[PDB]
């Protein structure tokens, strides 16, 4: 009587992606993100954003028949930061408040064993 | 008798009944799920759970209505939300965020503040992020963030209005979404090679703006 | 999750319940009075219009439930409600013995079409979106027996 | 003028003191539980006391009003008006009745009137009529 | 303005309480302020004074001494112009 | 009945253990640091009224214990505390700031309120008429007073040291006055 | 008839 | 009833009564009874139009005193006891009395006794109870048990049937108005059967009575006026005098006088009897003096609460004194006491009136009118 999903959120600098798919993966059920729910660019990162579009989600998801998601959160990851946002987090939230149950919460971010060069430079970045 | 004395106010039934119109008319019919979270804790920080715990239970089994417990087989805290007794859907996360807090090395009152309020939030980056320190130029980084008797530390949390918990390289700042960002931009620029003093002066501006708003 | 009844004549919102779901499927008898609200839950809402109460609140099935027909007459002590889910499993229930009184379970895919008439005898329409359609005759009692399945070549969306 | 001179543990707290400027930005942004409360003192006044001894329906100043209407002679209420104090004068004139058929306001006014005949205590009749219309 | 550099002994909620419920501590200057200069006027008079100068000197509290006469209404102390 | 300073009212009672005087029931006054100065009772309608040394009274209904109403005269204790023949008029007196305050507790009407100069008084001026005279004290405020009545009408506090002198103009609707803080 | 210890350390709490 | 007819009459909006072309009309003076009756009942206001109670009263097809009860009935779950008891009266009585039997044998009468002792329990002073008590024992006794619970009770069968029945019908009727299913209620035989009423349901019980029978309510003459009846320990209960509020005053105020009747439990009592008594009616049956047909006992704030809807009741000005401040909220709100007065108007001397215990109270000012809210 529970049909299981896969909440996978991208929590990234300037955007916060939330994506539900069924347990597989290959097929979507929703997806949207913080400028779907945003009039400004600055404000798509925002944990406001971020709460708007899972509740988006979690209407949707719940139109085709899922009641509950296993909870994926990543962030950009690779060369850059390992561990998720702010806006990545809020959702989480908002997913818990909308009725969806969570099933099981994994942080699948891209950690290489090794990495190729950053973006920053010697000097460093993030000024 | 004494010496002293004088001289309140004022089953559905198994048919239905036709009306005027032919319609039916029918008798009236008889007048929070069961959730899971795991955080496991680390060795470093079970002690410091250990002697503190006596004023964790409380908040959370009584504010956010938890069934806590821990699992010392596998060293992680448990919370369960109780069908019958809580009734706060966001409760069971909330409090699982609140233990995150204590388990990445926040004090416990400052864990608090995210089971008392609902728009605090954990930001947390690297070193080498920002800039790839390594040897003794990794460990003067860490110094210049923390300070003489971690004063520049204590000067961001106080301007910015945040938290901040500077294990090794690893950095955790705690607090409302513009205020942990704050924060960053100070840390980070220590990380650059800001000296401490001409930050500090800039922490001095923005403290002022925040107050005036 | 709020169903709410509005008055067109008297043009105000009369009654406001609250359901266990939220729900996509509304069906309305023919005489007027009577309302059914389909939840995911697999929980069957029958409502009065001009009271504002519930009157039955049936939960037999699994799935969310996609099709629901009404079935009665003026003056008659026959009134019925069919259901139909996604599992393409549909339900005969009963409004004045308020049970259920026959169970199917031929349609595989998502039950959209449902539709009773009377045998001068009761037959049932059933369609879903497996591109078949079903013709069943049943009564009061224990009697319900599959007549046709007609393959349509179309997504049933309505029967 | 001579009257005396006289948290929860979830605060709902948001907006910018929070940090949360994006709702500021997007423009998503208690008196009458002190008129609760300030009936709740009503009642807590009310149930302070519980006198409970019996009291006449009529006070002494109605009933020479409906008397000496009977008897057109209201000197007995006109010498006992004056002698009143100012406070219990005005809560009489206050508390008369004020229904059709207006009988009660009626037997006052010629109360007065008849004082003013008299030509004595003046000021005090002239003044009881003034409280009369405000 | 001055940053304090040494840890909050006020918690994060603490100062969202603060936060939450011209300055308290300020006029407590001003009154105390208040009270040694009558303290240090009286000394001075005393002591610079001819004659005799005595020492200067919840619950509902009355109004021993008012302003204007009771039977004075408000509406009435205000002129033409200023209505 | 008896008081003690503490506040604590004690009910004594002839009853038998043969018979003796025995404290039935103990009323204690729960003032936090306010000390009972002044006490008087009227058996007639049984009004207790009690002046603590922190410039409050509070009038009690006997046996009961009853808080019939509480209200503070100033911070000075209330030295003296008596009780009408009636039972409806209570005055209360300070000596301290030299209040006198007569209380219609039925009404919660004030019959008298008057306080008398802390200073001696500096000068004084009758009205034009002669119906009313100003006084003024070495400690900066004026008062104006009837003298048909004899009592304070206003009092004006706007003089921040003693008020020198105080006299009317020739229309009597205008007073002046000097004081040494340096202002007219 | 009429009318005729420290809570919760190993256990759940 | 002349009191249905105007009732209907008025709900039908229809001004003028008195006036009105019948064809066969009333006589004047009933029509104006039962306007005063009808008001009494609070179904019409002070101006004779209906309100929302006597609307009720017309969609109830019983008498309009029988329509009040049950519609005022809808609180505690004492709706069954309500409805045991109209049925009783609107039936009969189901007491065979010792004078019926002809024992006013020894241990035959001593039978009669005990027989009314086990139906005396619910209540000391009320006899309306001990129709409630045998109603409801009658639910509990099996169908071979009834013609020997019949004989030993000394009752009537063939009437206590009637009562079952009419409780049936009765509940039908009530339901059907105030439950929102209005035609869909089907009554049962469990929803009749009860448990015994609380101490608290017994006094809900009593005062349910009186928002029928307000105008039947009866003084003891030892209260109005003390010494008009010599009245002291030595005199039997049976001979206590009282007086109806709506008597009519005579010269002589022994003529007033209604005294209670031997069958009531009041005269088995011994101690002195209640103060006010509610009685279905007078009779004249009896040489000596008129009796009463009493219900039970009612004290003074009940009273005053069941007349507050009524016209029957009045209001003093506000209390003033020691510890009587009346408090006040706005121009037109204000929390005080005040001295109830049942009956009469004390300038209406031809009726006699009494005054009711003060009671706390909350009034607002309606058309210049202070009228009543709630006790306090």
């Amino acid at each position: 009587s529970q049909v299981f999903g896969v909440a996978r959120i991208y929590a990234s600098f300037n955007d916060t992606f939330v994506h539900v798919t069924d347990l597989s993966g290959k097929e979507t059920i929703a997806r949207v993100t913080g400028g779907m729910k945003v009039k400004a660019d600055r404000d798509e990162s925002s944990p406001y954003a971020a709460m708007l579009a899972a509740q988006d989600v979690a209407a949707k998801c719940k139109e085709v028949g899922i009641t509950a998601v296993h909870v994926k959160i990543r962030a950009t990851g690779g060369t850059r930061t390992k561990t998720p946002g702010p806006g990545g987090q809020a959702a989480l939230r908002a997913l818990a408040r909308s009725g969806l149950r969570i099933g099981r919460i994994e942080d699948v971010t891209p950690v290489p064993s090794d990495s190729t060069r950053k973006k920053g430079g010697r000097r460093g970045r993030r000024l | 008798v004494a010496p002293t004395a004088l001289k309140v106010l004022l089953h559905e039934s198994k048919t239905v009944v036709v009306d005027d119109q032919g319609k039916p008319r029918f008798t009236s019919a008889s007048k929070i799920k069961f959730e899971s979270r795991k955080i496991m804790v680390p060795p470093h920080r079970m002690t410091p759970l250990r002697n503190s715990w006596t004023k964790i239970y409380p908040p959370l089994v009584e504010h956010l209505k938890l069934q806590v417990r821990m699992n010392l087989k596998t060293k992680s805290v448990e919370l369960r939300t109780n069908p019958k007794f809580t009734t706060d859907p966001g409760a069971l996360q909330k409090g699982a965020d609140f233990i995150k807090a204590f388990t990445l090395g926040f004090d416990l009152d400052d864990s608090i503040a995210l089971l008392r309020l609902d728009d605090l939030y954990i930001e947390t980056f690297e070193v080498k992020d920002v800039k790839t320190l390594t040897g003794d130029h990794l460990s003067r980084a860490i110094g210049r963030i923390a300070g003489k008797d971690g004063k520049t530390k204590f000067a961001i949390e106080n301007a910015t209005r945040t938290r901040i918990v500077l294990a090794d390289s690893k950095i955790h700042i705690l607090g409302g979404f513009t205020h942990i960002r704050m924060a960053r931009e100070s840390v980070v620029s220590l990380i650059l090679g800001s000296p401490p003093g001409k930050v500090y002066g800039n922490l001095r501006t923005v403290a002022s703006r925040l107050k005036e708003r | 999750q709020l169903l709410k009844i509005f008055h067109l004549k008297t043009g105000k919102v009369v009654r406001s319940m609250k359901i266990s779901s939220p729900s996509y499927i509304l069906d309305a008898d023919s005489t007027s009075t009577l309302l059914a609200v389909g939840g995911t839950d697999g929980s069957i809402i029958v409502v009065d219009i001009e009271n504002g109460y519930i009157t039955h609140s049936f939960k037999g099935h699994g799935g969310t439930i996609s099709s629901l027909k009404f079935y009665g007459q003026l003056n008659s002590k026959i009134w019925l409600l069919a259901s139909g889910d996604t599992n393409g499993m549909v339900k005969v229930w009963d409004l004045v013995k308020r049970k259920c009184l026959h169970t199917l379970q031929e349609h595989t895919s998502a039950v959209r079409g449902l539709d009773i008439i009377e045998v001068p005898s009761l037959n049932l329409l059933s369609g879903g979106r497996d591109d078949i359609i079903n013709l069943w005759d049943f009564n009061m009692k224990k009697k319900c027996k599959l007549l046709k399945t007609l393959p349509v070549n179309q997504q049933v969306e309505s029967c | 003028r001579s009257k005396p001179k006289e948290l929860p543990f979830f605060l709902q707290l948001s907006g910018e003191k929070v940090g949360d400027e994006a709702s500021v930005r997007e423009g998503i942004a208690h008196r009458r539980d002190q008129e609760a409360q300030k009936k709740l003192d009503a009642e807590e006044q009310m149930n302070k006391f519980k006198v409970t001894g019996r009291l006449g329906f009529e006070s002494h100043f109605t009933k020479q009003l409906r008397e000496g209407s009977q008897s057109k002679d209201y000197s007995s209420l006109l010498a006992t008006l004056i002698n009143f104090s100012p406070a219990a004068v005005d809560l009489e004139i206050r508390s008369l009745n004020s229904f059709e058929p207006f009988d009660e306001i009626v037997w006052f006014i010629d109360a007065l009137t008849q004082g003013l005949k008299s030509n004595k205590n003046f000021e005090l009749y002239e003044t009881f009529m003034s409280l009369l219309f405000k | 303005f001055e940053l304090s550099d040494v840890k909050s002994s006020k918690s994060l909620a603490e100062i969202y309480e603060d936060d939450y419920t011209l300055s308290e501590e300020l006029q407590k200057a001003h009154s105390e302020i208040s009270e040694l200069y009558a303290n240090l006027v009286y000394k001075l008079d005393v002591l610079s004074s001819v004659h005799f100068v005595p020492k200067p000197a919840e619950t509902p509290t009355i109004s021993m001494e008012d302003a204007q006469p009771l039977y004075m209404s408000n509406a009435s102390s205000l002129a033409p112009q200023e209505i | 009945y008896t008081v003690s300073k503490d506040g604590a009212v004690f009910v004594w009672e002839f009853t038998k253990r043969k018979y003796s005087w025995r404290i039935t029931k103990k009323h204690f006054f729960y003032a936090n640091q306010a000390k009972v100065k002044c006490v008087t009772f009227h058996p007639a309608t049984r009004l207790l009224a009690v002046g603590f040394t922190s410039g409050e009274f509070r009038l009690y209904d006997l046996p009961d214990f009853t808080l019939i109403q509480q209200l503070s005269m100033g911070q000075n204790p209330v030295n003296t505390v008596s009780v009408n023949q009636t039972g409806e008029w209570l005055a209360f007196g300070s000596s301290k700031l030299g209040q006198l305050l007569v209380y219609e507790w039925q009404s919660e009407s004030y019959i008298l309120k008057q306080q008398g100069h802390f200073d001696s008084t500096n000068s004084l001026a009758y009205s034009p008429d002669g119906s009313r005279v100003v006084t003024a004290s070495e400690d900066g405020k004026i008062k104006v007073w009837d003298i048909t009545s004899g009592f304070c009408l206003a009092t004006f506090e706007e003089h921040t040291s003693s008020v020198t002198a105080v006299q009317f103009a020739k229309r009597g609707q205008v007073m002046f006055s000097s004081s040494l803080d340096g202002t007219v | 008839n009429p009318w005729l210890t420290l809570p919760g350390w190993g256990e759940w709490a | 009833p002349v009191e249905s007819i105007v009732l209907q009459m008025k709900s039908m909006a229809i001004h003028n009564i008195i006036n009105f072309p019948f064809p066969t009309p009333p006589d004047r003076v009933a029509l104006s009874k039962a306007i005063q009756l009808l008001q009494y009942l609070g179904a019409l206001d002070n101006k004779e139009m209906i309100t929302e109670d006597g609307k009720k009263m017309s969609l109830f097809p019983l008498s309009p005193r029988f329509s009040k009860m049950l519609l005022v009935s809808d609180e505690k779950a004492c709706l069954p006891y309500i409805v045991a008891i109209v049925s009783a009266l609107s039936v009969g009585d189901p007491f065979i009395n010792e004078f019926e039997l002809g024992i006013n044998k020894k241990e035959l009468r001593s039978k009669f006794y005990k027989s009314r002792s086990q139906f005396s329990k619910l209540d000391k002073f009320s006899d309306v109870f001990r129709l409630l008590s045998v109603v409801s024992a009658m639910d509990y006794v099996p169908k071979e048990q009834k013609e020997i619970f019949m004989k030993k009770n000394f009752l009537r069968g063939k009437l206590m049937e009637e009562i079952v029945k009419l409780r049936k019908q009765l509940m039908y009727i009530i339901k059907s108005n105030t439950s929102k299913e209005n035609i869909a209620v089907v009554i049962r035989n469990e929803d009749l059967k009860s448990d015994i009423p609380s101490v608290i349901q017994i006094k809900l019980l009593k005062q349910m009575i009186c928002a029928g029978f307000v105008d039947h309510v009866a003084v003891r003459a030892d209260v109005l006026f003390p010494d008009d009846a010599k009245i002291t320990n030595r005199t039997s209960i049976i001979n206590i005098p009282y007086i109806p509020v709506l008597a009519t005053r005579t010269p002589n105020i022994e003529d007033c006088f209604v005294y209670i009747h031997p069958t009531s439990i009041l005269n088995n009592l011994g101690e002195m009897p209640p103060k006010y008594m509610l009685y279905y009616s007078l009779h004249l049956g009896g040489n000596n003096k008129t009796r009463m047909n009493t219900l039970c006992d009612i004290a003074s704030t009940p009273l005053a609460n069941i007349a507050r809807k009524g016209l029957l009741l009045t209001y003093s000005k506000p209390l003033t004194g020691q510890g009587l401040k009346t408090v006040n909220l706005s121009p037109t709100e204000r929390y005080c006491y005040v001295v109830p007065r049942f009956g009469s108007t004390v300038d209406n001397d031809l009726k006699i009136g009494w005054d009711l215990n003060p009671i706390a109270v909350h009034q607002k000012k309606q058309k210049g009118q202070w009228t009543v809210i709630k006790f306090i």
